[PDB]
């Protein structure tokens, strides 16, 4: 399996009821997203401003590109991690109950490190 | 006077919000129509040989041009429109964010940029609204430059613009300059795409005949320049380029002085017999085309829901590569530690065909397999 | 004397004796690779150090772990930079790259971060910190932690 598989993998068992990461997601997150570059404090800071404030609008979209209501209550989560070069797009995000903290497939990995999500 | 470009960058750099701010500030200083990030982020499907691609197509006007501009939602979607994509970009805007710096697809999409033969990358630096400090600015145009001019762009003289496209989209006349500055690049930076007329004489044989006294004729349609009566012409395909000189041009029975660029016309020439002309052949201005058996592409090999291959192929993979009007066979060399091509992959791929074609770098072709398509392609580099 | 920085850096070999068992000082931990700094690090090969090591900066958004600069110096970094830059083309990423993993681009803004600040040290009189560090780059290594008053470096 790829790290991507794992990552996946992963994410479905914390998913909110109704809010699974679809074999159609999955090859959306693969193709768009196959190939990450760590991010700084900073940086992380900056992609996670941009999230809070298209968060509405992003949710609405993974409604629209999966064809589901999304779950009561739950919180948009990045299944690629915004610190270890996640997107904020739809096919990116997944419903979970809460808050989760999230990590990567020891000490950080330094800003730059490029990870081949396929391999 | 019309001009193909798009955006290309890593997600979330800032394309759309850019794509969305050229069309305000072009329709607040000249005149047109503004276009919402809802519209152009949300884009719709195209199936070009059933091949899926998100794409939305803008248009906006500066003074002097007319442009059809690209903008897509994921790689995935670039890496299709590229390498498949139905209008070849003239110019690219390369978007960068000052936060991120150049990420894995800022690289990706200048190697494809070279790939592909895109002629002209310009920059535009977004979100500087959020680095305040100028030499991190500064080292950033460094860091992008050096990765420019390792793909054979011209790094030291590419215009890069410091800007904002949300700023700009929300009306700040701050950062409104920088849209126009950009936008300003487009008309003075890409020289007025070269039309096919003008271009020296190519007609791909798609017929061949023998006329009563008159002698050879081949049928086509003239993809660019002027073939006139009485000019020498090559041969080149299938065997060494034959030479010979057009005698006539005659369209469904009408003479002409001159075949021209969009026309189907047969093609009267000089000495050369009706089994000298093969499938596949072009007629051309000579030694402006030369012919290659091998040379480098970047291929996209469909997914089985495009109606392409269920099954992965390995270096033994023989399939039909078709160029203009046939097919020819050849065998694959794949990049270094690469055995196999899933459904859905891209890879760069060195192709030796069983016999030549004319091509310059820049050609597409189609992968086959009894008929139907299972890859698209464009050579890169064509050798030997 | 920023004119003999330039000539050293144009005739150095970067990362050239990464894993390699050369003398070096006192306060380098050496690590044989990419891997076993950054994926599979062993407490014994660290000496016991691995709770403390902290990454230098391997990007320009990153600080400074050791300490409005004159337009002058900022000139200064402008032109080491773009020469380190030079010195650091085309580097084998075979020695940077284990399992997914790339250290090549993480090493390239570790090496010009480093050498921005060694002229902004030597310029204002901070110390020796990045002296220290830039040292073990000339010497032809990666110094690519610090831990106390021991760097790690391969
Ligand atoms: N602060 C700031 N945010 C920006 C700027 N440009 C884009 N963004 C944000 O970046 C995010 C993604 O932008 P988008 O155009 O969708 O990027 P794309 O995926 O490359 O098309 C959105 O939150 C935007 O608000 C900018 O100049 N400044
Ligand atoms: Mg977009």
């Amino acid at each position: 399996c790829s790290t991507l598989d794992r990552i996946i993998g992963d994410a479905n068992k914390v998913a909110s009821r109704g809010g699974a990461i679809t074999a159609k997601q999955a090859q959306i997150l693969r193709d768009n997203l196959p190939v990450v570059q760590r991010r700084s404090v900073f940086q992380n800071q900056m992609a996670r401003k941009e999230f809070v404030r298209d968060q509405h609008y992003l949710m609405s979209q993974w409604e629209a590109n999966t064809g589901r209501t999304w779950p009561t209550g739950a919180t948009p989560h990045h299944i690629i991690p915004l610190e270890s070069g996640g997107a904020n797009k739809w096919w990116n995000l997944m419903p979970t109950h809460g808050t989760l903290p999230n990590h990567s497939l020891r000490k950080a990995l330094p800003p730059g490190t490029i990870t081949d999500l396929r391999l | 006077p019309h001009v193909n470009v798009g955006t290309i960058g890593h997600v979330d750099h800032g394309k759309t919000t850019l794509t969305a701010a050229i069309t305000t500030v072009l329709a607040k200083t000249y005149g047109g129509a503004a276009r919402a990030f809802d519209q152009i982020d949300n884009a719709p499907e195209e199936k070009a040989r059933g091949i899926t691609i998100n794409t939305s197509h803008v248009e906006y006007d500066t003074p002097t041009r007319h442009y059809a501009h690209v903008d897509c939602p994921g790689h995935a979607d670039y890496v299709k429109n590229m390498i498949t994509g139905a209008a070849q970009m003239d110019g690219a805007i390369l978007v960068v964010a000052a936060t991120d710096g150049p990420m894995p697809q800022t690289r990706e999409h200048i190697l494809l940029g070279r790939q592909v033969g895109v002629p002209y990358i310009i920059v535009f630096l977004n979100k500087c609204d959020m680095v305040d400090d100028e030499e991190l600015l500064e080292l950033v145009e460094m860091e992008v430059r050096e990765l420019l001019s390792q793909y054979d762009f011209p790094g030291d003289d590419t215009p890069i613009v410091r800007g904002s496209a949300l700023k700009a989209l929300e009306g700040d006349a701050e950062w409104e300059a920088k849209i126009l500055e950009l936008a300003g690049f487009l008309d003075s930076y890409i020289p007025e795409p070269e039309r096919a007329i003008d271009k020296p004489f190519l007609l791909p044989i798609e017929d061949v005949f023998s006329i009563s006294g008159r002698g050879t004729v081949v049928t086509g349609r003239v993809e660019r320049g002027i073939i006139k009566v009485g000019e020498e012409v090559e041969i080149v395909g299938i065997k060494e380029t034959q030479k010979s000189t057009c005698t006539g041009v005659e369209m469904f029975r009408k003479l002409l002085d001159e075949g021209r660029a969009g026309e189907n016309v047969g093609v009267l020439l000089r000495g050369i017999k009706r089994e000298e002309i093969e499938r596949g052949q072009v007629l051309a201005k000579p030694g402006t085309i030369k012919p290659h058996t091998k040379f480098e592409s970047e291929v996209y090999i469909l997914s089985k829901d495009e109606g392409g291959r269920h099954t992965p192929f390995f270096k033994g993979y023989r399939p039909q590569f078709y160029f203009r009007t046939t097919d020819v066979t050849g065998t694959i060399e794949l990049p270094e530690g690469v055995e196999m091509v899933m459904p859905g992959d891209n890879i760069k791929m060195v192709v030796t065909l069983i016999h030549p074609i004319a091509m310059d770098d820049g050609l597409r072709f189609a992968i086959r397999e009894g008929g139907r398509t299972v890859g698209a392609g464009v050579v890169a580099k064509v050798l030997s | 004397d920023f004119d003999s920085l330039l000539q050293r850096i144009d005739s150095s070999c970067f990362f050239s004796r990464m894993g390699l068992p050369d003398v070096l000082d006192s306060r380098v931990i050496l690590i044989e690779n990419v891997e076993k700094v950054f994926v599979n690090p062993t407490d014994a090969e660290f000496k016991g150090y691995y709770d403390s090591v902290e990454w230098l900066p391997t990007s320009m958004t990153q600080e400074d772990p050791f300490y409005v600069l004159p337009k002058e110096l900022t000139g200064l970094r402008i032109r080491v930079n773009k020469a380190v830059m030079n010195a650091t083309k085309g580097l084998s990423k075979d020695k940077f790259n284990y399992g997914p993993h790339d250290f090549s681009l993480a090493a390239r803004n570790g090496i010009c971060f480093a050498f921005r600040e060694y002229v902004s040290e030597q310029y204002l009189h901070l110390g020796n910190k990045w002296e220290e560090v830039v040292g073990i780059y000339f010497s032809g290594h990666w110094p690519v932690g610090i831990a106390k008053d021991k760097i790690v470096t391969i």
